[PDB]
């Protein structure tokens, strides 16, 4: 896990279409399950997406579920989070790393994050 | 997280003394705590780990005591070269590795010695820049704890000051005080009253200097 | 024998790089836990990175993301890359060896990093003249301001009046600019007659400057 | 034949970090339930496969790994974690499948003087290799000249016990922690659910 490096957009109009981009190096892509975090401005960080090595199985959170979609391209190493029907609480600056999920007692799925960090600033979305 | 703290800020004690000062911890931290000493301008210098046992060169006279919250540090005869800032760390900690406590100066006790106050208006050469500096200096006071007041024409003034300390002295162990107040031209010359009130434990009562401006 | 000689530090502008090595005399640094601890201009010490036998690198808070340490086992050197400096890491930087719960046995002499924006300024000496108000003592000096960066040297009369000479510590000013003062008690029946210089000595900005204080 | 889990979760004495205990689970019947009805567990994960199918699935052989750690350090026992425990003393497989159970145990491992025979490994060259257990008491070497079996200057010990005080933070306290392992091989399958 040597670098994570970002991109997709910055200032984009409601109700549309975009996609943003993340790199990886230093290890196996596909090995290892890859996450988006979205940080918004004066809230807290929240987990928006992850996607598997496969991407056969993809998670998303019900704040957000039926609009984005993640997809993984392990051929270049890179992540992928499509945005659509977008909205004024999807404004944000977002985060990529790697991810792993676990199950609770009662069966419900949490995801933690390989100590890691990616940079890149976002100021509209 | 775990919080460090350390008492007394500032211990005065005299060769041959036995010193003894408090760490305390917030949660229990059982031994995991070390003390080190520092001279000013050098590398810090480990004392004690595991709060009891003796790091290998240290002169026995350093001794430390504790378990869980509450942890001490004892010299048994306080010798010339022992007056340096004490500071205890806690090991094997979360989420930092360790965590360093507010620190402890021991310093040489002495008889109290009231300070000797003196004023300096700004130069003239510094008013052709624009800006004047006014200089409180109170020399050769002990204890250190001294208190300066800076007045314009009678209103006490905060904000606009900056004080500087001297370390003990090497042959009579006094501490010397400098402050600046400093303000703009125009503001000098809106008032004429500048005056330092120094308040000390050698003063009966508070001592004030003054100047007027343009004599 | 057992030595950590550190070096790299310096002054830079925020948003810069530096990077601050550690030697190690008498100590592998790869079988060792080796950690950078800061100390602040007046304050205590701050651990800032570990890194561990086995590779493992831990950075507190402050310094997550921006700080990298690093080490060479052919030069037996521990290194930390500073990047995107924001003046709050204005410190003294120490590297140490740890043995956990026996403590940090040996540490380096220390770097010394400043972060500011602040340029290269030349010290302004400015006469703190004595009192007309006797037969006792009076109090003159120099005030020596609006300097950058550290450090100067005050000396009297060349050296020659080092008796009574109070060098007070330099207070940074909300410009960032340092200020300092000298003063020195004499006796009052030679203001008169001895003829009292402050000599002010700037190395960074190549300024000397010899100022006569005289009674006004 | 149910499984003998009770073993494990409910010893009276359990083993130190650097030298955690294994027990194999074959030929027997396991009811999980007993584990994920539980209300005695301060951190119950399960990485790869969720404790609810648990009773519906059969495996080749189950492994119970037993030992006491700091709470400070039960984040360590994690698939891809970086710490003296991970490193050096018990290293979870980054495609780990499996459940993680600890809970604290302060009334037990704490004593006033404090409980000194549980240790750590400290000192360790080289990170450990997933499941692998290194009970050496070789005097570690810091530096260039060798040990000769002698503690002393950058020769140590490579052992460290807890301090466990009943009077120490929730993150200082001693907590037991038991992995399940569930392995699938080509074999016959002699662990199965209810
Ligand atoms: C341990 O004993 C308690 C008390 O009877 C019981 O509830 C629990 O199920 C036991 N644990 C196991 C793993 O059997």
């Amino acid at each position: 896990e040597v670098q994570l490096q970002e991109s997709g957009g910055g200032l984009v109009q409601p109700g549309g279409s975009l996609r943003l981009s993340c790199a990886a190096s230093g290890f196996t892509f596909s090995s290892y399950a890859m996450g988006w975090y979205r940080q918004a401005p004066g809230k807290e960080r929240e987990w928006v997406c992850a996607i598997s090595g496969s991407g056969g199985s993809t998670y998303y959170a019900d704040s957000v579920k039926g609009r984005f979609t993640c997809s993984r391209d392990n051929s270049k190493n890179t992540l992928y989070l499509q945005m659509n029907s977008l909205k004024p609480e999807d404004t944000a600056v977002y985060y990529c790393a790697r991810v792993v999920s676990y199950y609770d007692q009662t069966g419900f799925v949490y995801w933690q994050s390989y100590d890691y960090w990616g940079q890149g600033t976002q100021v509209t979305v | 997280d775990i919080v460090m703290t350390q008492s007394p800020s500032f211990l005065s004690a005299s060769v041959g003394d036995r010193v003894t000062i408090t760490c305390r911890a917030s949660q229990g931290i059982s031994s995991y705590l070390a003390w080190y000493q520092q001279k000013p301008g050098k590398a810090p210098k480990l004392l004690i780990y595991a709060a009891s046992t003796l790091q290998s060169g240290v002169p026995s006279r350093f001794s430390g005591s504790g378990s869980g919250t509450e942890f001490t540090l004892t010299i048994s005869s306080l010798q010339p070269e022992d007056f340096a800032t004490y500071y205890c760390q806690q090991l094997n900690s979360y989420p930092p590795k360790f965590t360093f406590g507010p620190g402890t100066k021991v310093e040489i006790k002495r008889t109290v010695a009231a300070p000797s106050v003196f004023i300096f208006p700004p130069s003239d050469e510094q008013l052709k820049s624009g800006t004047a500096s006014v200089v409180c200096l109170l020399n050769n006071f002990y204890p250190r704890e001294a208190k300066v007041q800076w007045k314009v024409d009678n209103a006490l003034q905060s904000g606009n000051s900056q004080e500087s300390v001297t370390e003990q002295d090497s042959k009579d162990s006094t501490y010397s005080l400098s402050s600046t107040l400093t303000l703009s031209k125009a503001d000098y010359e809106k008032h004429k009253v500048y005056a330092c009130e120094v308040t000390h434990q050698g003063l009966s009562s508070p001592v004030t200097k003054s100047f007027n401006r343009g004599e | 024998e057992v030595q950590l000689v550190e070096s790299g530090g310096g002054l830079i502008q925020p948003g810069g790089s530096l990077r601050l090595s550690c030697a190690a005399s008498g100590l592998t640094v790869s079988s060792n836990y080796m950690s950078w601890v800061r100390q602040a201009p007046g304050k205590g010490l701050e651990w800032v990175s570990v890194i561990y036998s086995g590779g493992s690198t831990f950075y507190a808070d402050s310094v997550k993301g921006r700080f990298t340490i690093s080490r060479d086992n052919s030069k037996n050197t521990l290194y930390l890359q500073m990047n995107s400096l924001r003046a709050e890491d204005t410190a003294v930087y120490y590297c140490a060896r740890d043995l956990d719960v026996y403590g940090l046995d040996v540490w380096g002499q220390g770097t010394t990093v400043t972060v500011s924006s602040a340029s290269t300024k030349g010290p302004s000496v400015f006469p703190l003249a004595p009192s007309s108000k006797s037969g006792g003592t009076a109090a003159l000096g120099c005030l020596v301001k609006d300097y950058f960066p550290e450090p100067v040297t005050v000396s009297w009369n060349s050296g020659a009046l080092t008796s009574g000479v109070h060098t007070f510590p330099a207070v940074l000013q909300s410009s960032g600019l340092y200020s300092l003062s000298s003063v020195v008690t004499v006796p009052s029946s030679s203001l008169g007659t001895q003829t009292y210089i402050c000599n002010v000595n700037h190395k960074p900005s190549n300024t000397k400057v010899d100022k006569r204080v005289e009674p006004k | 034949n149910l499984c003998p889990f009770g073993e494990v979760f409910n010893a009276t004495r359990f083993a130190s970090v650097y030298a955690w205990n294994r027990k194999r689970i074959s030929n027997c019947v396991a009811d999980y339930s007993v584990l994920y009805n539980s209300a005695s567990f301060s951190t119950f994960k399960c990485y790869g496969v969720s404790p609810t199918k648990l009773n519906d699935l059969c495996f080749t052989n189950v492994y119970a790994d037993s030992f006491v750690i700091r709470g400070d350090e039960v984040r360590q026992i994690a698939p891809g974690q970086t710490g003296k425990i991970a490193d050096y003393n018990y290293k979870l497989p980054d495609d780990f499948t499996g459940c993680v159970i600890a809970w604290n145990s302060n009334n037990l491992d704490s004593k006033v003087g404090g409980n000194y025979n549980y240790l750590y490994r400290l000192f360790r060259k080289s990170n450990l290799k997933p499941f692998e257990r290194d009970i050496s008491t070789e005097i570690y070497q810091a530096g260039s000249t060798p040990c000769n079996g002698v503690e002393g200057f950058n020769c140590y010990f490579p052992l460290q016990s807890y301090g466990f005080q009943p009077t120490n933070g929730v993150g200082y306290q001693p907590y037991r922690v038991v992995v399940l392992s569930f392995e699938l091989l080509h074999a016959p399958a002699t662990v199965c659910g209810p």
